[PDB]
């Protein structure tokens, strides 16, 4: 768990915050840059939901109302499965 | 309350070695990362290194990569900065500083806590300790009921100095100047505070003076004139 | 337009390390894996090893204990480092994009779609040589033929241009041979139109970058 | 991070904004920072827009593009202060900081009150002179203090040193030091230090005779 | 490791053809089956990802498809700027791991030779040296015999070849041989002869210059 509290001090997670904001707003490059960084979480299914984790963390200064949240929670929760990746089974987003 | 309490300044020969430390407390040490910030005179903050709170990584401003090593001393709760290769770009004061953000996080939330720093001063010079001599009440600093009265801190090197007044029981109207690097390369500066004048005689004044780098702690009586 | 190009010597003695860069223009490389590939005599291709921007690396184990790899998002630039050469490690190293993209389809596929030129490693204890350049001035049908030879140089490559690059049709620059003497060398020719020779110029642009030698001769009739 | 105004001078009430444009927008966070005289550097606000612990809200930061801006609304003289843009961006970290912004705090004009203080006696049996003179408390910063020997003005004997801006009372303080060798401070009589500033409704002169 | 295992390892083609190239894998792939192709002093150029999948550029005679373990590229009709080396990759695992390569050469009419000969250059003579060019140019096949005479005499063990790979456009080789001579002994002759035989060559030709001469 040290080893994954490394990789997520060294990953850059932006691109999913920007992905996700896009994919709302809807309802280039982003998606596939955050992919790409998820990916490296894909082998450890703890380390993927603390990623998820750090990002709705980071994202609640921008969320306004439980309906924003629940909408950027659900994409969120969506993501690995949008990027092809393997999803952790249990993750909660608080 | 968070607290860092930076050590070690000092002058440095240029090809010498010095340690520079800071001692963390008030808050879990281990579980953050920790930065060297330094202000050289007269310029604004520059980056020295960073160390993390996960893994112990190391980061350098590409400036100081390779003379500087940047530490952690998680026993005793204390940053370390080695300075093994000095230049004269190099004397700064030197700032502790902890990271917002706790360590294991993406993303980075800057520097919430900063020590008051420690200087260091890179030269070949020797160190000199100041001489205090009074500056003293007469009817020439008396205007209507307040008198002025101070300490003239005269060439010492390197900085800093500190001066208080009554062992700090006089803040209240006390200034302390900016020291000027004088023609010969030491420093001078004054330390003044204002006093009604019917205090005079009545209540005594001490300037206490101290120089770290030369184990100076000089008291002296400004008694009027 | 995102480009890579490999920079580093083309020259590494054995048993010393051997050091490249690769260089991305055109748009940052963050958020992006990155790779070695290696092309020796064999003609096969060999990969060498993966980074992403966070340093994290996957090696191809046979050179693990000797192969390391580097980033720096803003350089824009990653690197690669082999130590203990030998003979083996002489090769074309090119460096790549090891792209995970999303295709038409909604899927993920992984792919090299960026590729550098590639740059030549030599490993030997052999020490450099600069070329001569001599003419090979031209003497039928309305065509006459030209060129240069670039002669007794170590190690490859040279480079060959014409006229600064005006001048690229009916080219031929010929594979390096190795001399009995252990030195390379080559030629360049062009054919041109015999009534040319007397209303253009022509000049081979020759650079041979482990020598820092740049060339240029005119080649005029006898 | 090229930082912008330098220099800014604005009363209390009003609004202040300073800028920075970052170079690159590689994995990066902004932050603001405050260095009042005296103390060591405050966060005020990280991740471009968020507001530091004990910050208050009248401090705010936003960002377009590469372009980042602090607002400071409702000024205090307690603002009196450095402000420095902070920029962390890629893989491996880099740390970028603005060149600074100095801002001072109007206040009503303050004349300053000039004091004059001759060579203890201590100093002078060490073979030396030195004589101060002290405005205290006044503002604005412009101020010219000249040493005036028999009626010869001094210039390039002396040395000048100035505080910060009080953050309490948006004034300065100043001291002019003369040196001089014990010889040269006996071959002379009148010492006197010659004081103009827009506060005051005439140059002042505060003197003493050498040896009173 | 997977490994990966082409064939043909080499096939010649004309213009027009149909090239098949098989790829076999040691273990079932999942999808990350891609197709490169190398032009001489070129980069791989990637061609088809997911088996089947066209690169975008990428014409449309080069097909992919298959799956588990058996893998084909077709290039349905070949164009002269075909000619290269084609590789097979997987890049479902690390490592990843390429095929040995299927050079694809290119079957096209005879052409004969255009033959040139080149003196050595006075420049070069001052060194003590003394090499001779002879270029046979824009020909197929790359059979080719290079007969060197000096003074009518036949010479052995002092030339080299260089041979050019074949031109991307008209399928033809060039090629070079340097009789290399000390000075001295070009001093000592006159007629420097290169002697030619080719298939599109009804009888052997050549090309000669005598020393110090036009
Ligand atoms: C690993 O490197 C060796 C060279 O030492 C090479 O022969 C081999 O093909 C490489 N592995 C792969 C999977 O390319
Ligand atoms: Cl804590
Ligand atoms: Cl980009
Ligand atoms: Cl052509
Ligand atoms: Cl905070
Ligand atoms: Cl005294
Ligand atoms: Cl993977
Ligand atoms: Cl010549």
């Amino acid at each position: 768990a040290r080893r994954c509290q490394s990789q997520l001090e060294r990953a850059n997670l932006r691109p999913c915050e920007q992905h996700l904001m896009q994919k709302i707003q809807r309802d280039s490059q982003h998606q596939e840059r955050c992919c790409n960084e998820l990916n490296e979480f894909e082998n450890n299914q703890r380390c993927m939901c603390e990623a998820l984790q750090q990002i709705m963390e980071n994202q609640s200064d921008r969320l306004q109302g439980r309906q924003q949240e629940q909408q950027f929670k659900r994409e969120l929760r969506n993501l690995p499965q949008q990027c092809g990746l393997r999803a952790p089974q249990r993750c909660d987003l608080d | 309350e968070v607290q860092l309490v930076e050590s070690g300044g000092g002058v440095v020969q240029p090809g010498g070695s010095l340690r520079l430390s800071c001692v963390a407390s008030g808050f879990k040490f281990q579980n953050y990362g920790m930065s060297w910030v330094r202000q050289a005179p007269g310029k604004g903050l520059e980056w020295v290194a960073d160390i993390s709170g996960s893994d112990e990584s190391t980061y350098y401003a590409d400036s100081v990569k390779g003379r500087f090593t940047i530490s952690r001393d998680t026993s005793k709760n204390t940053l370390h900065l080695q300075m093994s290769s000095p230049r004269a770009e190099d004397t700064a004061l030197y700032y502790c500083a902890k990271a917002t953000a706790p360590a294991g996080k993406y993303y980075y939330y800057g520097m919430d806590v900063w020590g008051q720093g420690t200087t260091v001063t890179v030269s070949s010079a020797s160190t000199k300790g100041p001489s205090v001599f009074p500056l003293a009440p007469s009817s020439k600093s008396t205007s209507g009921g307040t008198a002025a009265l101070g300490c003239l801190v005269k060439d010492y090197f390197p900085e800093p100095v500190t001066v208080s007044w009554n062992s700090g029981a006089l803040t209240s109207g006390v200034h302390t100047f900016p020291a000027v690097l004088q023609s010969s390369g030491l420093y001078s500066l004054s330390s003044v505070v204002t006093v009604p004048s019917s205090s005079l005689g009545t209540q005594t004044y001490i300037c206490n003076v101290n120089h770290k780098p030369s184990n100076t702690k000089v008291d002296k009586r400004v008694e009027p004139k | 337009q995102v480009q890579l190009q490999e920079s580093g010597p083309g020259l590494v003695k054995p048993s010393e390390t051997l050091s490249l860069t690769c260089t991305v223009s055109g748009g940052s490389m963050s958020s992006y894996y990155w790779g070695w590939i290696r092309q020796p005599a064999g003609r096969g291709l060999e990969w060498i090893g993966r980074i992403f921007t966070t340093g994290s690396t996957i090696y191809n184990a046979s050179l693990n204990s000797r192969v390391s790899m580097s980033v720096d998002t803003s350089k824009n630039q990653f690197s690669l480092k082999l130590t203990s050469v030998t003979a083996a490690d002489t090769a074309l190293y090119f460096c790549v994009r090891d792209r995970r993209g999303r295709s038409h389809d909604s899927n993920w596929y992984w792919y090299f779609d960026l590729w550098g030129r590639g740059t030549l490693v030599t490993v030997s204890s052999a020490s450099t040589k600069g070329p001569s350049v001599f003419p090979l001035a031209p003497s039928s049908g309305g065509t006459a033929a030209l060129g240069c030879l670039v002669k007794d140089y170590f190690p490859e490559p040279v480079t060959v241009s014409w006229n600064s690059g005006a001048l690229t049709s009916g080219v031929h620059t010929f594979p390096a041979v190795l001399q009995s003497s252990g030195l390379y060398s080559l030629s360049s020719v062009v054919t041109v139109p015999s009534s040319s020779l007397g209303t253009q110029t022509y000049i081979c642009n020759v650079n041979h970058k482990p020598s820092n030698t740049k060339v240029d001769k005119r080649v005029e009739p006898k | 991070m090229t930082q912008s105004p330098a220099t800014l001078s604005l009363s209390p009430g009003e609004i202040a904004t300073l800028s920075c444009r970052a170079s690159q927008t590689v994995s990066s966070y902004l932050a603001w920072y405050q260095l009042k005289p005296g103390q060591a550097p405050r966060l005020l606000i990280y991740d471009a827009s968020r507001r530091a612990a004990g910050i208050p809200a009248r401090f705010s930061g936003s960002e377009s593009g590469t372009d980042f801006t602090l607002t400071i609304s409702s000024l205090e003289p307690e603002d009196s202060a450095v402000y420095y843009c902070h920029q962390r961006s890629n893989w491996p970290p880099v740390h970028t900081f603005g060149q600074g912004t100095k801002l001072e705090i109007k206040r009503t004009v303050a004349a300053p009150s000039v004091f004059i203080f001759p060579p203890s006696d201590e100093q002078l049996k060490s073979g030396t002179a030195s004589v101060v003179c002290l405005l205290n408390n006044f503002y604005p910063r412009e101020a010219k203090v000249q040493w005036k020997v028999d009626n010869a003005l001094q210039s390039g004997n002396s040395q000048e040193s100035v505080t910060e801006q009080d953050s309490k009372d948006s004034t300065y303080s100043l001291s002019s030091t003369l040196t001089l060798s014990k010889a040269d401070y006996e071959k002379h009589k009148v010492y006197a230090c010659e004081v103009t500033h827009q506060g005051l409704s005439s140059p002042v002169t505060k003197s003493f005779n050498r040896g009173e």
